[PDB]
């Protein structure tokens, strides 16, 4: 979805926090760390 | 002086700008989860900006 690279670091950060929150909440699930995922953010937001 | 506690990885730096001089800060941060592979051996490439 027309990522600017800054949006890419933000995305990776949010990803890692998701991965941590699951094991903090429901350890038995492992959906995030064991599967590929496409994610789409529609363009339009200004970079700042 | 924008930051006061200076959270890790930010440092002051003087700069002799085109008019006068100003105390611009320098900043850095991670860009990917670090332990992508505990055995991984790939250079931790920098990205200047």
């Amino acid at each position: 979805g027309q990522l600017g690279e800054v949006m890419k670091e933000s995305a990776r950060i949010a990803y890692t926090f998701a991965r941590a929150f699951l094991m903090q909440h429901a350890p038995a699930n492992d959906y995030l760390v064991t599967s590929h995922i496409h994610l789409h953010v529609p363009e339009g937001a200004t970079p700042k | 002086r924008m930051y006061d506690v200076t959270p890790p990885g930010v440092v002051m730096g003087l700069a002799w700008t085109a008019m006068g001089g100003s105390t611009l800060f320098v900043e850095t941060s991670l860009r990917r989860p670090q332990d992508k592979d505990a055995k991984g051996d790939k250079d931790g490439s920098l990205e200047v900006t």
